[PDB]
């Protein structure tokens, strides 16, 4: 769902911006997180975090503690994606916006 | 570990969630509150979750913690 995959990708540059958080300096990084969200949405109806292996993602979707925004990033503004990075990580950027081209570069592949 | 248990935030823990700190890093370490729930499972399935302790605090506030960050009171 490419009306999903731009909604994902709206999504995490108000994150971004709400929480004073900064994208990979890498954008194909931020990219590849993005539409992982997006797949996980469509196929299991919730943002279940894409960076992590489950044992039951249909479990995880009901327990809601990595629906993105997840349970960590909320509460201590930590993503292992690299999704949200603070300012003071090493592999934070400047950028609270990725290009669409981007994205669909990864879709591309 | 139960549900009921009086639990102290022992770890360094910073947070931005707190209703009198929205959006600014506060550290709970010291603040003493309650277990609410060890998630281990949704209904017989086990989750993943890596901060397995919600302790309920004063203030309408909640958190979730490691079973290390938190010192049975
Ligand atoms: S670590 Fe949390 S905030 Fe980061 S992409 Fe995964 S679910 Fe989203």
């Amino acid at each position: 769902n490419n009306k999903t995959l731009a909604a994902m990708k709206n999504f995490a540059e108000q994150y971004a911006k709400r929480t004073d958080t900064y994208f990979c300096s890498d954008l194909s990084v931020t990219a590849v997180v993005i539409e992982g969200l997006a797949r996980h949405k469509e196929e299991l109806g919730s943002p279940l975090c894409p960076c992590r292996h489950y044992e039951d993602k249909e479990a995880e979707v009901k327990n809601t503690f990595w629906n993105c925004p997840c349970v960590p990033m909320r509460e201590r503004k930590e993503c292992h994606c690299m999704l949200f990075l603070t300012p003071d990580n090493d592999f934070a950027g400047d950028a609270q916006d990725i290009p669409m081209e981007t994205l669909e570069e990864v879709k591309a592949s | 570990m139960n549900v009921g248990d009086r639990v102290r935030v022992t770890s360094s823990v910073v947070v931005y969630h707190h209703p009198e700190h929205k959006k600014t890093a506060f550290d709970l370490q010291g603040m003493e509150g309650e277990v609410a729930a060890v998630l281990t499972e949704w209904q017989g399935r086990p989750i993943s979750a890596n901060l397995p302790v919600l302790v309920k605090f004063e203030q309408r506030f909640k958190a979730h913690f490691r079973p290390d960050e938190v010192t049975l009171i």
